[PDB]
């Protein structure tokens, strides 16, 4: 699957002829291929089905996921407890089982933070099997000279094949013969827009001839033969499946945040692990010993409660995006959005409303106002000319929109319209003001109808004349205001006709300028009287040939329409250009209406200005002016196809606000692959499968979910439901906040490493009883813990995120320096601090004072020593002496919990103070509540000494943490204080996350 | 990057700072942690100041005595060739050094030292818990009271002859009186014999039935020729108000011992104040296992 020979510019073989590519594939241009024939190819190619994707099982994944660092330190500590306890179990009688507990207990831990991994690293992706839903079930093809509809997977190269309207291509065609065939181009063109296929070539581009059929389109209208010239994976829509598949994934911004923090917290594990272990044996420590400290530290080092927090966090914010209609597919997502700062989006049905109304008219050389509000309260248009008259039929009758049935209630405005927004635009102003067109248009019957066509670019129809004097034949035709000019020769003048001199014609070329600069997108209405002389009444004109006039006709006037913005687009313009989000418009009308609405949301801020309009402002040429001086630009899609790489490249290194008119969305994917190539997340708007490419390849792809198609939401990352702008805005918001959150909750979760940390360090530097044992970590870290850092999540906003530009993903992290000076360095060091003091409190009370404490170590863990004299002459046995020490790992972790108090609130905010922000987060208050309550049970509950060895506490102890707690709080406060003041300071380029 | 981060010499960087920037963090660092230590100081000297000199403020763990003996056994094991010398000596090694402190050159003079009743008696109480009166006065306790087992006569103590000697100890406790079990009708069975109220009996017998007929005369020595410990050597005083204290023991010889064989032998006090529990195995009482291999 070689992807540059794939990431090419299509090239072909169109600019051939008819016998040219028989010879080239064997074939008959009448009689097609034979049986046998067809089968030898049918074997030597391959079947015309697009291969399918190359799998993953999951078992792999989920294994996968089971050894990654911290997995990895606690897969060691679990295979050191069973070391210690095969050693006990061999060395001694009566081994107590509590290693091979702790050892089953912790490969526990792993097998399930392993499921919160997998659970966020999912990657549901069924693309191939959109498209495989593509090829129609059977193909018509023309085998020695008689008509089979075969398996289209059957088809092959140099067959003939024949379509029919409402038929799928099954391959790649070059058509031979044609009867007004038109096919849907939506996956290539990104257009609606019918284009013709004609036998004849029309251009060098082959995505832009007519000879050729594309496979992933339909035949909308005609019949048509062709030739196959391309099947199975080397269709067109075989290298945009077989893309669309192949893209490696990658790895999320989140994920190499992840990474980076795991690496930093295995240093210091390894650093004191290693150290420590050669130190125990320099010091003479027998193996069974140093196991058990091997594993102390390495549980002590990493927290085994954070990722599964991190998880959690991005689901809550996950849950939050879909109240607000933004439903993500992968949890990662919810992080891309904030770290954006490109977007590519869509004008038509996302920044407009796409309700059309008909706003004004053109005729008898005056622009004619119409009452565009509501409840209809307003002024008429001068309904006396004969010209408008004209003008009514020709809209009522050349468009194919109708009321839906039982509307008979409500408005003339309100109803509901199938149909486009433009035909219903025109279909209510005339049922309006002209009174019901269904009577309208049974009084002239239509006869033949061409509908519109990417290349004709217009829709005509001969309807009968209601006129009873004169039964002639009438033609009506609309357009584009430039191509309908170019088919006329009179001019309906107060009823009367003219020449098309031109003075009306600069006239016209005003008025379109005027409708134009509106923001209004304008159509041209014209018709003629056929001659009854040379097309009777019983003559039928087949849509085939040259039956109609196309030039000659009689314009009547232009017809422009309104689309207004919605309500938050302005503001949402506005929001983005405050973060830094480079906003680019890419839409499909013309660039004089493009540049109206551009003024109109934001995109060309109020003071900008293009080449033209300086050039225009100095009348001068504009070759002379300088680019620079240029802030916008408007960049049409022909000079789009003609385009280099390097030249796209300085395009979007030049200039802060582009946009994109007649742009065929195809193009879209260039300018996103544009983005990316700078260095910024980009994210992107589709609705279709020509965004496909585009959407998997952007950082984030944003698919639309009322008028998106399956394969085009099933294959991007983030799917809208309403369709809105607004939602994007919130997106990025979301994105931001939800990142400020997991940056507390990292400072909160190892700011009690420490205290766990120390007191081993001291066990083995200083000879003292053991202060924490391993179980009692266990229950802070995967205990107390984790509702207050699941808790840090709720928090709302400090100042405005939706005002500072993007963070840089090569300087700005998730966890820095800063961090580890906090947590590390300050904060947990007074928590250690703490958690000793309550810890020679309780030996100290008992009879063993702190100078005695030092050396006992050796005798202290003794197992066979039954007099062990304290501080004042008394004698302790083993288990005496070790039922204090349990008491006192209760104390210590009970002087953690009081310690966390003050950390989680010094955590919940990171500049503001306390009494700005407020204690308005009930979820933080009920995780304090909790954590103080499971302290207490686990401490007064009966029978807590034969299961996690932990005595009950004496009222007078609860109190040796409280001071620590709130020097704690002092001191956080008076640093959250400096920097509000020093801005740019010492404490804010050191202490400041 | 690897070499860069390391060393610039344009911006004179080292790891990432200049010289005054690991200057300004050291000496952060430095006044920060002198603060908490100052703090966590001042904070132990305050809890200096809240705790008794004469006494631990909570007895509660140490309530139950224990009973501990002179062998240092690993596994509560007495294991030796009467052949092979270099069999016993971490044993003899041990008893000696317990016996060692109640040589009669320490015990001298009228301080602090007073003889008291060479037969059992009473309780003696020298006052409270305080410092008015000097350095309270401890009963002396002679060597020789041992009969068989005194290292003054066979230094060895009984190891070289197929007759080993356990010494037997409470574990001294600050205010604690013995108090034993009185002479109503319900009493083990043992006991009966020799009341004397002001001695608190020890007892040793098997684990198992079986080995009742494995183990053979158990010949106790203490004070006055009773199985126990006089109740004039209580209370203690605590180390600061009677250093030089001496406490009681008990010998015990396992004569008669059956050869080649591990015998479990269950030692046992009894008492009001007295209490043994199934998870402390020397509360009270004690277990030995005696294998005299020749
Ligand atoms: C408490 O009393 C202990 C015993 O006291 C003895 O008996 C009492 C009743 C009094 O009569 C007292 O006056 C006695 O001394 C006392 O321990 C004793 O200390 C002495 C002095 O070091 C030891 O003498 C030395 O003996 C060794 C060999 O010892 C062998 O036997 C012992 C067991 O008894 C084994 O443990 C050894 O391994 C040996 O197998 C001699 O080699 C050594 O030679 C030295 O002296 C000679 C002159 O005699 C010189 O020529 C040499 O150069 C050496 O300098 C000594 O003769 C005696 O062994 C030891 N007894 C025991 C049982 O260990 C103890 O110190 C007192 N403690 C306190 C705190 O008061
Ligand atoms: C602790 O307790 C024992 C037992 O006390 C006895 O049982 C208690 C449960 C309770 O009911 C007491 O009231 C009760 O006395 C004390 O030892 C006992 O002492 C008596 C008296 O000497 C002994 O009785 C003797 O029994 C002999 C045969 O076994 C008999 O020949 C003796 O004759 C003597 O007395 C008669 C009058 O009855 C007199 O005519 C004789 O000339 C001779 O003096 C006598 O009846 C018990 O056997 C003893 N019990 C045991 C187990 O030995 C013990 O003294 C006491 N200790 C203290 C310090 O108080
Ligand atoms: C008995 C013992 C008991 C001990 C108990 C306490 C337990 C230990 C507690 C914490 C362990 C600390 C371990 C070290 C942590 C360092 C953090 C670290 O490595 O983070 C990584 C950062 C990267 O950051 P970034 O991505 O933003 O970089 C962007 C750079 N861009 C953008 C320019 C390219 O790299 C950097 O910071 C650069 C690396 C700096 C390394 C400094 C090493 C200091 C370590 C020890 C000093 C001890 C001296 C003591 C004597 C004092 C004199 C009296
Ligand atoms: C010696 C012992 C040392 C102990 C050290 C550890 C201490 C840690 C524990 C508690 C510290 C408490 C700190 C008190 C802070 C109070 C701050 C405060 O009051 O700021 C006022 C705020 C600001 O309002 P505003 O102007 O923004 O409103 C605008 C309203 N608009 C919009 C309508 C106009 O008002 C609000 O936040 C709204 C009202 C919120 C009321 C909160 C009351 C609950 C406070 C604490 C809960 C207790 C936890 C106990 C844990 C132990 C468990 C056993
Ligand atoms: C919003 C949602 C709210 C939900 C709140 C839920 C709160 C749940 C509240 C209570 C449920 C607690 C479980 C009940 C345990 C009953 C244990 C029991 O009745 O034991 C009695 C006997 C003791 O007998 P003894 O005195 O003769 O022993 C003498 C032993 N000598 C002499 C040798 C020392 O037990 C024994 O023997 C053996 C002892 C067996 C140990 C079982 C303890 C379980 C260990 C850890 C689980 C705790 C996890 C924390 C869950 C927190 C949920 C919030
Ligand atoms: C926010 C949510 C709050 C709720 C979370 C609960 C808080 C605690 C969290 C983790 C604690 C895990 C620490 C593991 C400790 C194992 C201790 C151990 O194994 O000691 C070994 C003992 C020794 O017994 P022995 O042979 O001497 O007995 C002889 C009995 N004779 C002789 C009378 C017959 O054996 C025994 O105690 C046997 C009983 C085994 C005890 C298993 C306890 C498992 C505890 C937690 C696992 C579930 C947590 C899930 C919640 C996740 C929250 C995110
Ligand atoms: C910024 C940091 C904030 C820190 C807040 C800390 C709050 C601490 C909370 C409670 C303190 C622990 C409770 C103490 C209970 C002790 C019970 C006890 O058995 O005590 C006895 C000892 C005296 O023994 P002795 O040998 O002299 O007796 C001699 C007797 N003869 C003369 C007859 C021989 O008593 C003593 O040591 C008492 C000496 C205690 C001195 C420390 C004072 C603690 C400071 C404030 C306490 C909080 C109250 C106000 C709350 C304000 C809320 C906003
Ligand atoms: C049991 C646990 C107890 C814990 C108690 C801890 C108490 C210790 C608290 C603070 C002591 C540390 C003081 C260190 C002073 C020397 C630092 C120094 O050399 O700093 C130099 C800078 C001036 O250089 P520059 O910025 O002009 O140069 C610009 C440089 N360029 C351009 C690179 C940005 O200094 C500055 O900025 C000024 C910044 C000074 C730092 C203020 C921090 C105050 C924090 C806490 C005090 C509150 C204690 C409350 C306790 C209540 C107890 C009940
Ligand atoms: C990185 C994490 C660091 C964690 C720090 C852990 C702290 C513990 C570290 C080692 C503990 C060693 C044991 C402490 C005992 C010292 C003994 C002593 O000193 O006995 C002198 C006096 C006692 O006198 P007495 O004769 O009246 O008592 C009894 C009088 N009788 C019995 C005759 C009635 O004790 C006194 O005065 C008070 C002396 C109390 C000892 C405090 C010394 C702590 C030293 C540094 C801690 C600061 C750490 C800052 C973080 C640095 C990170 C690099
Ligand atoms: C010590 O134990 C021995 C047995 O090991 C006892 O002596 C035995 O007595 C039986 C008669 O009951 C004789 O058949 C054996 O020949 C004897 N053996 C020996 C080695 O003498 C002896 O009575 C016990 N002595 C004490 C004081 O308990
Ligand atoms: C048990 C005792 C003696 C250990 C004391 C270790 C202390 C001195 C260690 C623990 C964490 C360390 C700090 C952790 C993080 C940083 C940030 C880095 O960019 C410079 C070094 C610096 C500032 C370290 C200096 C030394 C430090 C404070
Ligand atoms: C606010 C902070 C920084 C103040 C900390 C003050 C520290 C340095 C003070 C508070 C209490 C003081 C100690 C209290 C008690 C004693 C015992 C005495 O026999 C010698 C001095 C000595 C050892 C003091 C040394 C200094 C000390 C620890
Ligand atoms: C603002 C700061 C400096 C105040 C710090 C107050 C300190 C000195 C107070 C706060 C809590 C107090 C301790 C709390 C609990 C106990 C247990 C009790 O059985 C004896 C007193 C003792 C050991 C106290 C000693 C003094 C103490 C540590
Ligand atoms: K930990
Ligand atoms: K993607
Ligand atoms: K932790």
């Amino acid at each position: 699957d070689l992807d540059e020979l794939k990431k090419e510019v299509s090239m072909d073989d169109h600019k051939l002829s008819l016998d040219e590519l028989h010879n080239k594939y064997g074939t008959d241009l009448t009689r097609g291929l034979t049986n046998a024939r067809a089968k030898e190819i049918l074997a030597r190619d391959g079947p015309n089905s697009l291969t399918p994707p190359p799998t993953t099982p999951e078992w792999i994944k989920f294994c996968r996921q089971l050894f990654g660092g911290f997995s990895i330190l606690l897969w060691i500590g679990a295979i050191l407890c069973f070391l210690a306890y095969g050693i006990q179990a061999a060395t001694e009688d009566e081994p107590a089982n509590d290693n091979l507990y702790l050892g089953v207990v912790l490969s526990t831990v792993v097998i399930v933070t392993g499921c919160f991994s997998y659970y966020q690293e999912a990657k549901s992706s069924r693309i191939m099997d959109s498209f495989k839903n593509m090829v129609p079930q059977q193909a018509l093809v023309i085998r020695d000279g008689e008509k089979s509809t075969i398996n289209a997977e059957f088809v092959v190269a140099g067959d003939l094949v024949e379509v029919k309207g409402g038929d799928r291509i099954p391959a790649d065609l070059r058509i031979i013969s044609a009867h007004g065939c038109k096919v849907d181009n939506s996956s290539l063109t990104g257009e609606s827009e019918p284009q013709t296929r004609s036998p004849e070539f029309s251009s060098e581009n082959p995505l832009e001839t007519r000879n050729i059929a594309f496979f992933s389109t339909n035949c909308v209208e005609g019949t048509a033969r062709g030739v196959v010239v391309y099947t199975g994976d080397r269709t067109v829509m075989g290298r945009i499946a077989t893309l669309a598949s192949g893209l490696e994934v990658g790895r999320t911004p989140i994920a190499i945040e992840i990474e980076h923090f795991i690496h930093i917290i295995t240093g210091v594990a390894v650093f004191l692990g290693v150290s420590f272990f050669i130190l125990s044996l320099i010091l003479g420590y027998s193996w069974l010993e140093a196991v058990i400290f091997l594993i102390g530290i390495i549980v002590a080092n990493v927290p085994e409660g954070l990722l599964a927090t991190v998880t959690v966090c991005l689901t809550l914010t996950a849950k939050r995006m879909a109240r607000k209609n933004c439903l993500v597919k992968n949890l990662e997502a919810v992080e891309t959005l904030g770290s954006t700062s490109t977007i590519c989006s869509d004008k038509t049905g996302t920044l407009t409303q796409n309700r059309m109304t008909v706003a004004h008219m053109w005729f008898d050389n005056q622009i004619h106002e119409a009452d565009t509000t509501e409840n209809q309260s307003g002024a008429a248009f001068d309904k006396t000319s004969a010209t408008w008259s004209a003008l009514s039929r020709i809209a009522a009758l050349c468009n194919r929109a109708v009321f839906q049935a039982g509307q008979d209630n409500v408005p003339i405005l309100k109803r509901s319209v199938a149909g486009d927004a433009s035909e219903s635009a025109l279909l209510k102003c005339i049922e309006l003001c002209c009174g019901s067109v269904q009577g309208m248009r049974d009084r002239n019957p239509k006869i033949v109808e061409i509908p519109f066509n990417s290349t004709n670019k217009y829709q005509l129809s001969i309807h009968e004349n209601e006129k009873s004097s004169e039964s002639r034949y009438l033609l009506v035709m609309k357009g584009a205001p430039e191509r309908i000019l170019d088919r006329c020769s009179t001019i309906l003048l107060n009823g009367a006709e003219e020449p098309l001199k031109e003075d009306m014609k600069e006239a016209f070329q005003n008025a379109y300028l005027e409708l134009g600069g509106l923001g209004e997108r304008v159509l041209g209405f014209c018709h003629f009287a056929l001659p009854e002389d040379k097309y009777n009444e019983g003559y039928p004109f087949d849509a085939d040939e040259p039956n109609f006039p196309t030039t000659d006709l009689c314009f009547v006037g232009l017809m422009a329409m309104i689309d207004p913005p919605r309500a938050a687009v302005p503001d949402a313009v506005g929001k983005c250009r405050s973060a830094g989000i480079k906003v680019i418009m890419v839409t499909g009308d013309h660039p004089i209406t493009a540049k109206a609405i551009a003024k109109g949301v934001g995109i060309i801020s109020e003071g900008n200005e293009t080449i033209e309009d300086i050039a225009a402002r100095l009348n001068i040429p504009i070759g002379q002016v300088n680019p620079r001086d240029a802030k916008a630009c408007v960049v049409h899609g022909s000079d789009l196809k003609d385009l280099s790489t390097e030249v796209l490249d300085d395009i979007l290194h030049y200039h802060t606000e582009i946009v994109f008119a007649r742009t065929s969305p195809q193009q879209k994917l260039i300018i996103v692959e544009g983005c990316q190539r700078q260095g910024a997340i980009v994210a992107v708007t589709g609705d279709g499968v020509n965004d496909s490419p585009a959407l998997k390849k952007a950082d984030i792809g944003v698919a639309m979910g009322i008028s998106g198609s399956d394969v085009s939401k099933q294959a991007a990352d983030m799917i809208l439901l309403d369709d809105n702008f607004a939602s994007i805005v919130t997106g990025v918001e979301e994105g931001r906040l939800i990142f400020d959150n997991l940056k507390k909750s990292i400072a909160y979760t190892l700011t009690s490493n420490i205290p766990e940390i120390t007191p081993f360090l001291v066990f083995i530097i200083g000879n003292v009883p053991l202060p924490l044992g391993t179980v009692t970590i266990l229950c802070i870290d995967l205990g107390t813990d984790m509702v207050p850092a699941i808790s840090l999540a709720y928090e709302q906003a400090e100042s405005d995120i939706m005002k500072r530009q993007p963070r840089n993903p090569k300087t700005d992290k998730l966890v820095n320096e800063r961090l580890i000076s906090m947590a590390y360095g300050q904060i947990g060091m007074i928590q250690a601090l703490g958690g000793f003091f309550s810890y020679f409190v309780i030996l100290a009370e008992n009879g063993f004072l702190p100078m005695d404490l030092i050396g006992k170590r050796v005798r202290w863990d003794d197992r066979w020593i039954s007099d062990v004299e304290d501080s004042f002459g008394q004698q302790w046995t083993y288990e005496q002496r070790k039922i204090v020490e349990f008491t006192c790992h209760t104390s210590f972790f009970i002087s953690i919990v009081v310690v966390q108090w003050a950390d989680l609130i010094i955590c919940k905010t990171r500049r503001n103070s306390i009494f700005q922000q407020g204690m308005k987060n009930k979820i933080l208050i009920f995780g304090l509540f909790e954590e103080t309550a499971l302290a207490a049970f686990l401490s007064y509950c009966p029978g807590t000494d034969v299961a996690l060895r932990m005595y009950p506490l004496k009222p007078s102890w609860w109190f040796c943490a409280f001071p620590y707690s709130l020097i704690i709080f002092l001191y956080d406060e008076m640093r959250r204080f400096i920097i509000r003041r020093s801005p740019g300071g010492w404490v804010e380029q050191e202490t400041y996350y | 990057g690897w070499k860069k981060f390391l060393w610039d010499s344009e911006k004179k960087e080292f790891l990432g700072r200049t010289g005054s920037s690991w200057f300004k963090i050291f000496l952060f660092y430095l006044i920060f942690y002198g603060c908490l230590a100052g703090i966590f100081i001042g904070t132990i000297q305050v809890l200096l100041l809240t705790l008794s000199d004469f006494e631990p403020k909570y007895q509660d763990r140490v309530a139950p005595p224990g009973l501990s003996h002179a062998p240092y056994a690993i596994k509560t094991e007495i294991s030796f060739s009467i052949s092979n010398p270099k069999s016993y000596e971490s044993f003899v090694k041990s008893m000696h050094k317990l016996m060692d402190l109640y040589n009669e050159s320490s015990q001298a003079g009228n301080s602090p030292f007073e003889d008291c009743s060479d037969t059992p008696a009473d309780y003696i109480k020298r006052g409270d818990l305080d410092d008015s009166q000097g350095q309270k006065k401890a009963c002396r306790f002679s060597r020789m009271w041992l009969k068989n087992c005194s290292g003054l006569d066979d230094t060895t103590y009984g190891y070289a002859e197929g007759k080993p000697c356990v010494v037997a100890k409470l574990n001294r406790i600050i205010g604690f009186y013995p108090k034993p079990l009185k002479n109503t009708t319900d009493l083990p069975e043992e006991l009966q014999a020799n009341y004397n109220q002001y001695v608190l009996p020890l007892r040793c017998a098997a684990k198992r039935e079986e080995d009742r007929e494995k183990i053979g005369s158990i010949e106790y020595f203490g004070l006055g020729g009773y199985a126990g410990f006089p109740l004039q050597y209580y209370p203690y005083y605590g180390k600061r108000l009677q250093k030089k204290y001496l406490q009681p023991l008990l010998a015990i010889q396992f004569t008669n011992l059956t050869q080649n064989m591990e015998l479990r032998i269950e030692c046992k006090v009894y008492g009001e104040n007295i209490d043994y529990s199934e998870k402390d195995r020397f509360r009270g009482r004690f277990e030995v296992k005696i294998e005299v291999k020749s």
